[PDB]
């Protein structure tokens, strides 16, 4: 039927204290990483390399990467990033997963944050892959290996062979790994909730992750702005049923609702201590 | 095109 009995934050928070409400699924992109200091580079001035480009997008695409793999190296160093560590929306899916609600986290980031927030691999799917790993793309490394190639501003080339090592990322135009699509279409029949943060939509077949779920299933856009909309999310339309759209900064967002579920100063001090620990080891 | 990153 409804749900929620309200379309709001206040109604969300309502219906994830529900017994009706136990598994919740997070779908996040470049939006919840900004903060932690990690350039959205598909919402872009970021760029100014030439490196002649048609486009931005242009060095993500797999084929051009193939043959011209500097616009996309000289980028990853611009962006170092100094020291990961994660943000306030990444500690809140911690808690999520603590409390046990967590049935997964759909990421289309490569920073890996969600992991060194305390994320495990069974919560977790990368669906445009990592940095953790990279290979000769030679179809016959660790970070650094990789990361000091990266530093050196000297292209990755195979110990063996000699050609090209690319890291474990998605690029445009490759598939998905497969764990995406064998988790999706299992965890999107059990689905409660869906936690949309920090994205755009704009990506596919990621995009299209937010109309497998089920006609009851409430989802939440935790974003600067809104998007999804048309199976299509409906905010505001007088049908509109399931649908709600907090719209600012994922922290801001993720710090409201975790105070209306009574978790605001949990998560404070649990970034806290988080942030701190990470300096530590430096 | 199948089922792979295509942006937009
Ligand atoms: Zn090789």
């Amino acid at each position: 039927e409804r749900l929620l009995d309200e379309l709001t934050l206040e109604g969300v928070a309502r219906y994830m204290q529900s017994e009706r409400c136990r598994r919740v699924i997070c779908l996040v992109g470049a939006g919840i990483s900004t903060s932690a200091g990690i350039p959205d580079f598909r919402s872009p001035y970021d760029n100014l390399e030439k490196y002649h480009l048609p486009y931005p997008e242009a060095i993500f695409e797999i084929s051009y990467f193939k043959k011209h793999p500097e616009p996309f190296f000289a980028l990853a160093k611009e962006l170092y990033p100094g020291q990961f560590k994660p943000t306030i929306c990444h500690y809140f899916m911690r808690l999520l997963k603590d409390k046990g609600l967590l049935l997964r986290c759909y990421t289309q980031n490569i920073d890996t944050l969600e992991r060194i927030a305390g994320l495990e691999q069974e919560d977790l799917v990368e669906a445009h892959g990592t940095f953790y790993t990279s290979h000769c793309v030679s179809a016959s490394y660790p970070l650094s290996w990789m990361k000091e190639k990266i530093f050196s501003e000297v292209t990755p080339k195979c110990e063996d062979c000699q050609s090209l090592v690319k890291p474990d990322i998605v690029f445009f135009g490759e598939s998905l790994p497969a764990r995406f699509f064998s988790c999706m279409q299992s965890d999107f029949l059990k689905v409660d909730l869906l936690l949309v943060m920090g994205t755009s939509l704009q990506v596919q077949p990621f995009a299209s992750l937010i109309s497998k779920a089920p006609l009851s299933t409430p989802r939440l856009l935790i974003n600067k702005e809104k998007a999804g909309q048309s199976g299509g999310m409906d905010f505001d339309s007088k049908k509109a049923y399931r649908d709600v759209a907090w719209l600012g900064e994922c922290d801001q967002g993720c710090l409201a609702l975790a105070e209306l579920l009574g978790w605001k100063k949990e998560l404070e001090d649990l970034v806290r201590r988080e942030h701190a620990s990470i300096d530590a080891q430096s | 095109g199948e089922f792979e990153k295509k942006y937009v």
